[PDB]
């Protein structure tokens, strides 16, 4: 997962 | 069911995380980009349309189908305050  | 989401990035950014991508399958067989956390009162959340589990198809007609995690993240980080998402629902 990658926070944006 | 495909939908359009138009956002204004906030001080915490767009307010969501993604997974998946070519070489980082979130679901086996599926190279797609998936929304995996919507964050309390962020942009995405206030708007209310985007949902944990949504496939992202496009961001600003930059295409998110069959791309790598980091190609997707690049495209999502390379955004102004105005952000358009095209998503497919489950």
């Amino acid at each position: 997962a990658t926070g944006l | 069911k495909i939908m359009e989401i138009k956002l204004i990035k906030g001080p915490k950014g767009l307010g969501f995380s993604i997974a998946g991508g070519v070489g980082n399958q979130h679901i086996p067989g599926d190279n797609s980009i998936y929304v995996t956390k919507i964050i309390e009162g962020g942009a995405a959340h206030k708007d209310g349309k985007l949902q944990i589990g949504d496939k992202l198809l496009a961001v600003n007609s930059v295409c998110l189908e069959e791309v790598t995690h980091e190609e997707a993240v690049t495209a999502l980080k390379n955004t102004s305050d105005f952000v358009y998402l095209k998503v497919a629902k489950p």
